[PDB]
């Protein structure tokens, strides 16, 4: 099994063993994927903390500029955007589909990821290409909970 | 594989 699906099943002694046989922890498949942005994906805490410790580049992106972050936003695995807020990448890239991490969090309804974003920097009036960000979003898509810690963020900054 | 949702696009 490729070190990509051993990272997203979380089967720690086999990758434990793989990163030791071949120089691969950084290896993108052929989306661009690293085995730690499959890890985020599938909500893999153990497996995202034995990959950081181990070498692996949390700032590197897919081909789609799709980053570990983003894709732990979207699921809402809060423990894995602190781990990875903690690195120091960026929180306010955004990729070709248009999405950053706040816009996925908003999108997927994570208000604990949303609040974590925002107090890590991350900018709620950045606007998509289509002229929306991610305060317009969460009113449109009705997510009470998220526009109420948007607002108040913004609040306390005016 | 991976995958973001496809997020709002507005003409």
């Amino acid at each position: 099994l490729s070190v990509h699906q051993l990272a997203a099943q979380g089967e720690m002694l086999y990758l434990a063993t793989r990163i030791e046989q071949e120089n691969v922890i950084n290896h993108t498949d052929e989306e661009g994927f690293t085995p730690l942005m499959w890890a985020a994906a599938h909500g893999q805490i153990a497996v995202v903390e034995f990959l950081l410790q181990n070498g692996a580049d949390p700032q590197l992106l897919g081909k789609g500029r799709e980053s570990a972050l983003s894709l732990a936003c979207s699921k809402g695995y809060t423990d894995i955007v602190k781990m990875l807020l903690d690195c120091g990448v960026d929180v306010n890239e955004y990729d070709w589909n248009g999405g950053t991490p706040l816009l996925y969090a908003v999108h997927g309804n994570h208000v604990k990821c949303v609040k974590m974003l925002l107090e890590s920097g991350a900018d709620p009036t950045i606007e998509t290409d289509s002229g929306y960000n991610s305060m317009d979003l969460a009113v449109a898509l009705g997510y009470r909970s998220v526009q109420q810690v948007i607002e108040s963020h913004l609040l306390k900054l005016l | 594989l991976p995958t973001l949702p496809k997020l709002p696009s507005l003409s």
